[PDB]
RNA sequence: UUGGCACCUCGAUGUCGGCUCAUCGCAUCCUGGGGCUGUAGUCGGUCCCAAGGGUUGGGCUGUUCGCCCAUUAAAGCGGUACGCGAGCUGGGUUCAGAACGUCGUGAGACAGUUCGGUCCCUAUCCGUCGUGGGCGUAGGAAAUUUGAGAGGAGCUGUCCUU
RNA sequence: GGGAUAAGUGCUGAAAGCAUCUAAGCAUGAAGCCCCCCUCAAGAUGAGAUUUCCCAACUUCGGUUAUAAGAUCCCUCAAAG
């Protein structure tokens, strides 16, 4: 069971042995460093915490989150390494086979690897039930003043309320998804990139977890 | 098995017994397996 | 109880022993332990065992028959032991040992295997007779009842697993 | 002429106690810790202050039902949701957490009120034979 | 369900059908597990457990029903103000027009028919869907987190081989 | 895939010398139950855990202070709205 951090770069698509299109999401996914190891004695739970991205040192009046403060610094240091964008957990390794401060290469995953990717997928903002939900709309002509709205949202006097979970508009999208079960197509070392078969969540530039499945 | 408020037995090899407190009859016949219910 | 108030009798090859409730029963054959009803008293004689109940209670009366009905099972499984016949019926229905596990080829597309478990020996004649054998009444009885369930008797022809003394009712499959 | 005393925080004294559930009564031992969580044993109980003691109940796993109460006792919840519905079994919610199951029953005969609430929050559960609070002092008391 | 009663509402509790959105029961339509069979097999019959999920498009009719076409694993039965009109429609039905049959001397009338015929409301509270601030969490902070609980999901055809 | 079950299927077994799936005891057994899979989640006031950062003066010596780490105002923006 492995696992590393990338940035989404985008879409493309690779030939297979046969000719068979294969579309393939691009991960980027240089500078993995063990941060931190947990353990069932001091944390009461194994994982490795891995830090991905190299950011830039701490400076004094730093304004943005591009440069490291001193408690994210001294994090970081105590593993030896350079601070870090993005830091994640992965319970599923096992973590007497890390070492505080070692890589974390795109080369831990081989062609055929079948892998769990997880990701914030895109934000819509607010939507409605049509889009948010998926409901079906009302009469477009014959007289209706019902196209988009949600309908009824509940009963009458018997409940007289509304039940929790009635879908509704609001904001859309912005959620962790996993999509189980995709594969890696390639994985060139020298530009430290993964070519996953199919598409992740999230938009470009956005940070996607590769994990080994968990089903098997 | 008849499932059946009345229970009884249909013949003279018809054995009523009690299981997990229900009234039953078990048979050499099995058409005559009955269930108090 | 009749059956409570019986006397188990002991061969002279045959050691009980109890430690309170539990008892443990060595023989020839094996050792079997278990816990008895701790309301149940025992008259340890030199060649022979008594169960003796306090009271004449409906639950004292059914553990009393109980209890001892268990305690000569024990005596007389470590003494001689138990043993359960099945048989096979149908053209092709065969049997076999893979080592200690029995292999059951029974009008299936694929072999059943059944595990062979602690003090019980399986043994096929002809290929068409198993039997289980053991110091356990009840661990006997349970494993041939597995065995024959992999294909109990149908009705139309007696094919199957069955115990070899077993009696299947038989049925007239095809009429006009 | 009016002198009743009234108990208040400056002349209130709580104590410490252990109880061992095992082989006891779920609902039994329920009430008399409720008592004494209430402070009802005390001769200066006064309803609108806390006057009880602490309790610490050990052994909560060796709590014990009559009947068939172990399978047929059933807890029931709901989420606030649709048909949200979750039951446990006595005897599983013992298996599985018998620290709920005790403060449950004990919680069960309490009042509703703040004060009850608060009164409470002053039972430790445990389903073990140790506890944590060798602090603060704890005497073993004995039901009835 | 058809009714009986006349207890809430006549300083108004909108009424059929459909649409949108569901939610619950099980007396279960399919799928899952069984017993009996006048169960050879393939199919069936009947009863028991089981409510997790699933349970179709059209023609006619305002229709609900119902019949029909063609499918499906199946095309379940009920409750929720015969769920849902401050969410939609407004074809039926009980305003004013007009007409036929009928009754009536007549004015008119008919759970007879026919053609036509105004559906208002800026959400205060609870409720529900999202999204911020305060304070708390016995120093002030940045990250990574356990998971008590909660929600989601949960369906199935056909073919090949044996 | 796992655990416990329903209807069932039994093993051993007396009450009741026999019989008996049941009383004690031991097995097995559903798309169902609890998990396993996905998501939210410590206002879980029971407010949890780990790593790292900051750490002095003045004081009616209770306490205060602006500062520290840090975060903002304001500004350029978008993958967010
Ligand atoms: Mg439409
Ligand atoms: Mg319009
Ligand atoms: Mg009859
Ligand atoms: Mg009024
Ligand atoms: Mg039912
Ligand atoms: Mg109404
Ligand atoms: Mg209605
Ligand atoms: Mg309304
Ligand atoms: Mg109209
Ligand atoms: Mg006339
Ligand atoms: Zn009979």
């Amino acid at each position: 069971t492995k696992g590393i951090l990338g940035r989404k770069i985008g879409m493309t698509q690779v030939f297979g042995e046969n000719g068979e299109l294969i579309p393939v999401t691009v991960v980027e996914a240089k500078e993995n460093v063990v941060l931190q190891k947990k353990t069932v004695e001091v944390d009461g739970y194994n994982a490795i915490q891995v830090g991905f991205e190299d950011k830039k040192a701490y400076k004094k009046d730093a304004k943005s989150n591009k440069y490291a403060n001193k408690p994210a610094e001294g994090h970081a240091k105590k593993a030896d390494a350079a601070p870090k964008r993005f830091i994640r957990e992965f319970r599923n390794v096992d973590v007497d086979a890390y070492e505080v401060g070692q890589e974390v290469s795109v080369d831990t995953f081989v062609a055929g690897d079948v892998i769990d990717v997880t990701g914030v997928s895109k934000g819509k903002g607010f939507q409605g039930a049509i889009k948010r939900h998926g409901q079906s709309r009302g009469p477009m002509s014959h007289g209706s003043h019902f196209h988009r709205a949600p309908g009824s949202v509940g009963m009458a006097s018997d409940a007289s309320r509304v039940f929790k979970g009635q879908k509704m508009p609001g904001r859309m999208g912005g959620n962790t998804v996993t999509v189980q079960n995709l594969e890696v197509v390639q994985v060139d070392t020298e530009n430290k990139v993964i070519l996953v078969k199919g598409n992740v969540p999230g938009p470009k530039k956005g940070l996607v977890e590769i994990r080994t499945s968990i089903k098997k | 098995m008849k499932v059946r408020p009345s229970v009884k037995p249909i013949c003279e090899k018809c054995k009523v017994i009690k299981r997990k407190g229900k009234v039953m009859v078990i048979c050499e016949n099995p058409k005559h397996k009955q269930r108090q219910g | 109880s009749r059956v409570g108030k019986k006397i188990i009798d002991i061969p002279s090859d045959v050691t009980v022993t109890f430690d309170g409730n539990h008892v443990t029963v060595k023989g020839p054959k094996g050792e079997l332990s278990r816990t008895l009803n701790e309301r149940m008293t025992f008259k340890q004689e030199e060649n022979t065992i008594e169960v003796v109940r306090p009271s004449d209670s409906k639950e004292d009366r059914t553990n009393h028959g109980t209890t001892r009905a268990l305690l000569n099972n024990m005596v007389q499984g470590v003494s001689q032991g138990y043993v359960k016949v099945l048989e096979l019926v149908g053209v092709g229905y065969r049997a076999q040992m893979q080592g200690k596990d029995l292999i059951l080829n029974v009008g299936y597309s694929h072999p059943v295997e059944i595990k062979a478990e602690e003090n019980i020996t399986f043994s096929v004649e002809k290929n068409t007779v198993v039997k289980v054998e053991g110091i356990s009444k009840e661990q006997v009885g349970a494993l041939a009842s597995n065995i024959r369930s992999v294909r109990p008797p149908e009705p139309y022809k007696g094919k199957g697993i069955r115990y070899q003394g077993e009696y299947v009712r038989r049925k007239e499959g095809k009429t006009g | 002429m009016r002198q009743t005393f009234m108990a208040n925080e400056s002349n209130i004294e709580r104590k410490w106690y252990v109880i061992d559930a095992e082989g006891q009564t779920l609902g039994r031992l329920s009430s008399e810790v409720a008592s004494i969580l209430r402070g009802k044993n005390k001769v200066t109980y006064t309803p609108h202050v806390d006057t009880g003691d602490y309790v610490i109940v050990i052994n909560a796993s060796k709590i014990e039902f009559t009947g068939n109460k172990e399978t047929d006792k059933v807890y029931y919840r709901h989420s606030n949701h649709p048909g949200g519905i979750k039951s446990i079994t006595a005897g599983e919610l013992r298996r599985t957490n018998p620290e709920r199951l005790i403060e449950n029953s004990i919680k069960g005969m309490l009042p509703s009120t703040r004060l009850g609430e608060k009164q409470g929050k002053k039972l430790f559960v445990y389903g073990g034979a140790e506890h944590p609070h060798a602090a603060q002092q704890p005497e073993n008391y004995e039901l009835r």
